[PDB]
């Protein structure tokens, strides 16, 4: 979508699995605040936004 | 009321006592104000700051 028009997707009641996220090489801007990418397997979150 | 000289010395010990346990919810300017959430959560490299 357009960048007035950004879309807002919920995401919940997951086994999240970011370690396929991170191996992934088509993306070249991978920057993280306050949580380390290699950390996020353990925790939990009561809700993600993307 | 004429044990007051004697009730103030508890009353200052208890309440110094209180504000020091107090003093370990604050985050002073860090994430978070315990230390298990940070070590956790962050990265060895830059946890330290």
């Amino acid at each position: 979508a357009s960048v007035y028009a950004w879309n807002r997707k919920r995401i919940s009641n997951c086994v999240a699995d970011y370690s396929v996220l991170y191996n992934s090489a088509s993306f070249s801007t991978f920057k993280c605040y306050g949580v380390s990418p290699t950390k996020l397997n353990d925790l939990c979150f009561t809700n993600v936004y993307a | 009321s004429a044990l007051g000289k004697l009730q103030n010395v508890v009353n200052q010990n208890a309440q110094a006592l209180n504000t020091l346990v107090k003093q370990l919810s604050s985050n002073f300017g860090a994430i978070s104000s315990v230390l298990n959430d940070i070590l956790s959560r962050l990265d060895p490299p830059e946890a330290e700051v």
